[PDB]
């Protein structure tokens, strides 16, 4: 089976800006595309399970752990919980001018442990192939690089894919994550047609992803910069303690305070 | 299989079957691995796409999967080339499904199914029902020839007994569905219910038959609501096989003892064990009755005691091999009707007749050295006419 | 006795089911048949008890079967068991309970032991018992009074009528306890026989002797062990315990020689004490503490030669504390049983591996020698590595069409030669020897028909042994086969089916047999059943092949003679065809060769 | 290491 996880970046500031811009694309449609995308995954097979996770400047909350419309009864329950939960999160929220950038590493951290928690629960007979369908919708935060970098390695160790589907901005850090763990990357420019990308590129599972033609991987610039400047450096200097990329030769690196001896 | 049954259907019935959304989901689920993704692709599309695009969406590796899935769904007629848009009813109906628009039960199913099997064999204590009796007889696995006397078991009926309960039930359902149209019961209604069950007058009669088989159980004096059993949606062994043709069946049910007695001699009876010996006389009788050896090995194989599971092969090879030899022993002489031609004075023309017989597909055996061949009597006239024509 | 619809003995109105039946692995039907489970945690304890009370009928690797008989129970009381102990433990082991009929049956056959005893002293046989009443009851019996010589009460009985006395004693439910008190018998001088420390008896060997010597006195009975298990060591040990003059009765000149070698290897008795009594020669049987001979020599009925007569006179006028009888199953023969009365022995120990016969005389061993003291399980020893693992097989050789033409028509007992001399069978034998010889295997080939034995021996140019071959010549072949690498295959007849010790003989082949002789088949397979040097328990160290002719009377006999081995768990894999035969330059590859062979077979008549 | 022959190692029956 597969355990899909949609880490939606429901940033009120960015999505609210779209509302102010009165653009055709809106968060409500995005959740519907996620909703339809989520419904399709379970619709593939009974054994499949999914989960939905949002993101906010304050905190991230899980959007997911008769047939009045005629659809499958199980999918009806998923729609109700997701529709109500997202509205509660969006409508209710505090204000903090200092912190306005969306957080994604924290939301992913909640995702990675969920598979492990679910991986323990699943019986030994059935093997699970979990995946995380991160849908980024805003620029990354500078201060979250280290935190985001740790979660990615955990996914690689536990073999969970991060199929980033960023939109409106190419996240240099996020595109780094999908490459390390083998996840897919896609920068959809047609936001109104976002869902059709999901059903094609992201919907198929890993066991079937190989036997399918998908957009080629985008070049990932593994830039390194000196801690002085934050400017790209090709030849970097580090010490055996800080493990810190540095500008040039120094008698002692500040972050270390070590009594480095010349030679 | 379920998908096999759907393929052998007309387009008219198929579209009718594509009614309420649950049916489309049921038919969708059996799309093996690839065609499922294709279905989601061309679900929101109202414009047909070229067939070439579909072919090039699967890498050269595992290409065979691309064709087989396409062939399967073409048989299902989900889309049409239209020159590959899905069926408008299927697309709409599927969209409705896709966000649009207990312990007692298993025992009851096992017991109710068992009594039917009891009736299958000459068990005096079995459920009696005129509709059920004619159903099995018309199912091709039983024959009465005298309504007053209880019916016997046909050659295929004995084989049906040894089949595993899942396959045993599915085959009966497959036969029932085919006979439903003949008796006047619409196939779509019963077939659609089965898909809906996995999650009218015709249904009421159909539901009663399902209740008889134990798949469904109302529990409330035949109320509108029903509680399907485990078997309706779609076990440790007890037999110890010895190298000396001895079976110790840890059976309390009389049906299992009856099954094992088909191809073995029962020696002693104990509550949790029955001693049976697989003598060639019993096996030859079982093969003569209609049984096939592979079933006998499979039937013993599936009902294997846990102690034998660790051993590999679980069934000792000699017992398995000996059973096969007993079966092959009976069929040493392969009788085959045919017409022999001799005195082939025209040696040159004999080859020409040989070629003509081969072309028609009537020739069975030939001997060039002796200039003779055997042809089935069905094609005897054709070759006789050819010889007369000269 | 109720019979179910499927011809099955319904025993559900007879016995109940015990609540804790899962732990209890035993079933007890009123018919006496006992079905024990080999996979139960308590199998080891149950098997030892069950084998003593009941002789095994079939012992597959998973579920064993035993049968209860008066003789089988009589063995249980002799070893030391009692009716209360047997029934109590039997009920404890039974997962369904002991039916009333069986419970009383066990009691019935336990109140007969110890009532009457047979004692031999000063070359005189007496009927000893501590209860005068049972003796008086015996005297009422006509034949018992007829064979009479013409507190404790004893009446002397003539030696010549011991057999009739013992047989009627069982018929009177008063078995004679022919138990020897060797430790309290100073009349017969103690021999210098001693067990060397280098000789250590295996657990089954020691356990068998434990039953024999459960008490201070030595018990007389039949001990059964698989071929190659080491019955020679057990017999030598029995003599060591008795420490009296020992007489060993082999089957042929080869048996005594192996008996002589085993004594020297497994005992400290000097070579001078060891002696042989055979037509080939004799090592001064007049002066010897241990005598080795054969049933033919002692059982010879016609007038003996002067050389043999002198030894026979000494043998009759002697007292033996232990008479080891190798190949016990031949004792019930009409004349071989007389050897028991001809020689005066206190304790008669019987060693054998195949306690089966095509007749009903096998039961006579209960009183002729005694109850079956022990019977080891072949599979148990096979897994333990005491006996080499054998992959029994039955090569199916299609009959030659020319031969079958005559075989079907001919019915004047000439079929045996016809299907024994099957060219197809010959080719399989020829191919198998070549393939196995290339694998450094020591092959043995058996053939009941000497004609077939000769036909194959010369054609393959391999040594062959049968009747006329002198003892020295046949002994030479075995020594060469045992040690000479060049002699990798030998041909043997009915002579060497028993007592032939070939530890390195990995492969065996059989091209002919004497009907459905289970004893012959099991004994024949015994030759390669000896433990191998580099043997591994689960590697199928040895192999056995029983070439058979398809669609022939041989098939029925092959099944008949395989009954005993399968009862011991051995599976006879069927080999319809042998791979690589076509690419091998085998004989009789042309119809002319086969045609010539058929005429020769017909000529033999 | 002197493995068993094909006929002994595996079943030779056609079925
Ligand atoms: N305890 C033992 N230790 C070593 N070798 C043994 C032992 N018991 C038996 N053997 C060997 O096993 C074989 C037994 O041969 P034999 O006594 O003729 O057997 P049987 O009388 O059972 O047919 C011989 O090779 C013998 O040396
Ligand atoms: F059992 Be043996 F070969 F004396
Ligand atoms: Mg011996
Ligand atoms: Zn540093």
């Amino acid at each position: 089976l597969n355990l899909l996880v949609i880490v939606v970046d429901a940033n009120p500031i960015w999505w609210g800006k779209q509302a102010l811009k009165e653009s055709q694309f809106t968060l409500s449609k995005c959740i519907d595309a996620v909703m339809v995308l989520g419904n399709s995954h379970l619709f593939m097979n009974r054994s499949n399970k999914l989960a939905v996770i949002a993101s906010h400047i304050q905190e991230s909350r899980f959007l997911y752990p008769g047939s009045k419309d005629g659809k499958y009864e199980l999918l009806t329950s998923a729609n109700e919980v997701i529709v109500e939960e997202i509205k509660d999160l969006m409508t209710k929220s505090d204000i903090k001018g200092q912190h306005t950038e969306t957080l994604l590493a924290g939301s992913l951290a909640k995702a990675l442990c969920y598979i492990h928690r679910m991986n323990k629960e699943v019986k030994d007979n059935q093997e699970m192939k979990s995946r995380i369908l991160v849908i980024k919708a805003a620029e990354d935060s500078a201060l979250q690089y280290m935190n985001f970098m740790n979660v990615i390695f955990a996914a690689q160790k536990q073999n969970i894919l991060i199929d980033a589907c960023v939109l409106d901005s190419d996240s240099g850090l996020l595109q780094q994550a999908c490459d390390i763990t083998g996840g897919l990357y896609l920068k959809v420019p047609q936001m109104p047609s976002l869902l059709q990308y999901l059903l094609w590129v992201f919907l198929p599972d890993q066991d079937q992803r190989s036997q399918l033609i998908l957009p080629p991987p985008v070049h990932v610039d593994y830039r390194a910069a000196c801690f002085c400047h934050r400017n790209l450096i090709e030849i970097g200097y580090v010490c055996s303690v800080c493990l810190s990329i540095f500008c040039n030769f120094s008698p002692i690196c500040t972050t270390c305070e070590t009594a480095f001896k010349i030679s | 299989n379920l998908q096999e049954f759907l393929g052998g259907l007309s387009p008219g019935v198929l579209d009718r079957l594509y009614g309420h959304p649950a049916t489309c989901l049921a038919v969708f689920r059996e799309l093996p691995s690839l065609a499922k993704n294709w279905v989601m692709r061309m679900l929101f599309l109202e414009q047909p796409l070229p067939q070439a695009a579909v072919a090039l969406w699967v890498k050269k590796e595992f290409s065979k999967a691309q064709e087989e899935s396409t062939g399967l769904l073409s048989g299902l007629r989900i889309w049409h080339t239209q020159l590959l848009i899905l069926n408008p009813i299927f697309r709409q109906n599927l969209r409705i499904a896709l966000l649009g628009g207990v312990p007692s039960l298993d025992k009851y199913a096992e017991e109710r199914w068992e009594v039917v099997l009891h009736f299958m064999v000459g068990s005096p204590s079995a459920a009696v029902s005129q509709d059920l009796a004619q159903l099995l007889s018309q199912a091709g696995l039983m024959k009465s020839t005298e309504p007053g006397e209880p019916p016997c078991i046909t050659s295929a009926g004995f084989q049906f007994l040894l089949l595993d309960t899942p396959a045993q039930l599915w085959y009966f359902m497959l036969q029932y569905l085919q006979t439903a149209q003949s008796r006047g019961m619409d196939l779509v209604e019963i077939l659609s219910f089965l898909f809906q069950l996995s999650f009218s007058d015709s249904l009421l009669n159909f539901l009663q038959h399902l209740r008889e088989f134990g798949l469904v159980f109302q529990r409330k004096r035949k109320s509108r609501r029903y509680y399907p059993t485990r078997l309706a949606i779609n076990q440790p062994g007890f037999i110890v096989v010895e190298t000396n043709y001895r079976l110790y069946a840890y059976t309390e049910s009389e049906l299992q003892i009856a099954l094992i007695a088909l191809f073995s001699e029962m020696l002693y009876r104990f509550p949790n064990m029955v001693v049976a010996q697989v003598t060639r006389e019993s096996v030859q009788q079982a093969i003569a009755s209609g049984i096939t050896a592979q079933q006998i090995i499979h039937f013993l194989r599936t009902r294997a005691h846990p102690v034998m599971l660790k051993q590999t092969p679980v069934l000792p090879p000699t017992i398995t091999d000996q059973i096969r030899l007993w079966e092959l022993e009976r069929d040493r002489l392969r009788f085959t009707e045919g017409v022999l031609y001799n005195q082939f004075l025209s040696q040159v023309d004999f080859e020409l007749l040989l070629a003509h017989a081969r072309e028609l597909g009537v020739l069975v055996f030939e001997n060039s050295a002796k200039r003779l061949m055997v042809v089935t009597p069905a094609g005897h006239s054709d070759v006789k006419r050819f010889w007369k024509r000269q | 006795t109720k019979v179910d619809e499927y011809g099955a003995k319904d025993y559900r109105l007879q016995m109940p089911l015990k609540d804790d039946h899962t732990s209890r692995p035993l079933w007890v039907a009123p018919d006496g048949h006992i079905f024990l489970e080999a996979f139960s945690p308590v199998y080891k304890y149950a098997q030892d008890f069950l084998v003593a009370i009941a002789e095994p009928v079939c012992r597959p690797t998973h579920v064993h079967e035993y049968k209860l008989t008066a003789y089988s129970l009589y063995a249980a009381v002799s070893v030391g068991l009692q009716t209360s102990d047997i029934t109590e433990y039997l009920r404890k082991l039974s997962k369904t309970g002991v039916p009333d009929g069986i419970m009383q049956f066990i009691k019935l056959c336990t109140v007969s032991y110890g009532k009457v005893k047979l004692v031999l002293k000063h070359n005189r046989y007496f009927v000893e018992s501590c209860h005068p009443d049972v003796i008086q009851h015996l005297l009422q019996d006509p034949v018992i009074r007829e064979c009479r010589l013409r507190q404790t009460v004893s009446f002397e009985v003539k030696q010549e009528m011991i057999e009739e006395l013992q047989k009627r004693c069982i018929h009177l439910e008063y078995p004679l306890l022919a138990e020897y008190d060797f430790r309290n018998d100073s009349v017969n001088p103690d021999i210098n026989i001693d067990l060397k420390p280098t000789a250590v008896l295996r657990p089954y060997q020691e356990k068998s002797l434990r039953k024999m010597f459960g008490n201070g006195r030595a018990r007389s009975g039949v001990i059964v062990l698989p071929c190659g298990a080491g019955k020679s060591l057990v017999g030598v040990t029995a003599a060591c315990t008795v420490r009296k003059r020992c007489l060993v009765l082999g089957n042929s000149a080869v048996s005594v020689e192996q008996w002589k070698a085993q004594f020297k290897m497994w005992s400290t008795i000097d070579d001078s004490q060891i002696c042989r009594f055979t037509s080939d020669a004799k090592d001064k049987p007049i002066g010897c503490s241990v005598a080795i001979s054969t049933y033919s020599m002692l059982g010879h009925t016609t007038k003996r030669s002067w050389e043999a007569e002198r030894v026979m006179e000494w043998l009759k006028t002697q007292e033996w504390g232990l008479m080891i009888l190798d190949e016990v199953h031949t004792i019930p023969a009409k004349m071989f049983r007389r050897v028991l009365t001809i020689v005066q022995a206190h304790c008669k120990l019987g060693l054998t591996a195949t306690l089966v016969r095509e007749d009903d005389k096998i039961v006579d061993l209960n009183f002729l020698i005694g109850p079956k003291l022990y019977e080891a399980n072949w599979m148990e020893l096979q897994n333990n590595g005491y006996i080499a693992k054998v992959q029994c097989a039955e090569v199916w050789c299609p009959m030659s069409p020319e031969f079958y033409r005559e075989y079907v028509a001919i019915k004047t007992k000439k079929r045996i030669l016809l299907y024994t001399m099957n060219p197809n069978k010959f080719r399989a034998c020829q191919f198998l020897i070549k393939f196995h010889e290339r694998r450094n295997d020591k092959i043995i080939v058996f053939a009941d028909n000497v004609f077939a034995l000769k036909e194959y021996a010369i054609r393959l140019n391999k040594p062959y042994i049968y009747g006329p071959t002198s003892q020295g010549e046949r002994m030479q072949i075995l020594q060469n086969f045992k040690h000479n690498p060049k002699i990798n295959t030998i041909f043997i007849s009915k002579v060497g089916d028993t007592s032939f010790d070939l530890p390195e003989a990995n492969v065996l082949i059989q091209i002919s047999s004497h009907g459905g002789s289970r004893r012959q088949e099991a004994q024949r397979l015994g030759r390669v059943l000896r433990a191998k040097k580099g043997m591994v328990a689960e590697e199928y160290n040895a192999f056995f092949y029983s070439l058979v002719s398809q669609d022939t009377q041989e098939m029925a006999y092959s099944t008949k003679r395989q009954r005993f081995l399968v009862d011991q768990g051995y599976s006879f894999k069927v080999i319809t065809k042998l791979a690589g035969m076509e690419e091998e330059d085998l004989a009789f590859s042309t119809k002319e060769e086969q045609q010539q062979l058929l005429q020769k077979v017909l000529a033999a008549t | 290491a002197k493995e068993r022959p094909i006929w002994l190692r595996e079943s030779t029956v056609q079925g």
